């Protein structure tokens, strides 16, 4: 039911139990030093097997 | 409610997605408290 | 505490006393030895 301005599809692999990482204020290695998302993330994350 | 009395400490101990909360927490008490002393003042001048 | 041989049952949980000097954390939370790092009422980075 929305629109948006623009759409940004961040495509990459990590292992299983860093899944958690990729969310807002979260901590790691992944969280600190790969990919990191703001606290006030507007968005979805998707990630499979 | 919040974790500490002091705004420092807070700031000094948490990371900004925590801390947010528990400032939230001491704003809305401190808010809440200054609303209490201007409405009891208001009226106290309207006695005077 | 962490390189100790051997462990103690939950029920009979060892306790250490550290006092009277410096703790770099940091030899702690960038390891990459541990899966649950979790810190309540505080920011590891911030212990520092």
């Amino acid at each position: 039911d929305l629109c948006f301005t623009n759409v940004y599809a961040d495509s990459f692999v990590i292992r299983g139990d860093e899944v958690r990482q990729i969310a807002p204020g979260q901590t790691g290695k992944i969280a600190d030093y790969n990919y990191k998302l703001p606290d006030d993330f507007t968005g979805c994350v998707i990630a499979w097997n | 409610g919040a974790i500490s009395s002091v705004l420092n400490d807070i700031l000094s101990r948490l990371d900004p997605p925590e801390a947010e909360v528990q400032i939230d927490r001491l704003i809305t008490g401190r808010l809440q408290s200054l609303q209490t002393y201007v409405t009891q003042q208001l009226i106290r001048a309207a006695e005077i | 505490v962490f390189n100790a041989t051997r462990f103690a049952s939950v029920y009979a949980w060892n306790r250490k006393r550290i006092s009277n000097c410096v703790a770099d954390y940091s030899v702690l939370y960038n390891s990459a030895s541990f899966s649950t790092f979790k810190c309540y009422g505080v920011s590891p980075t911030k212990l520092n």
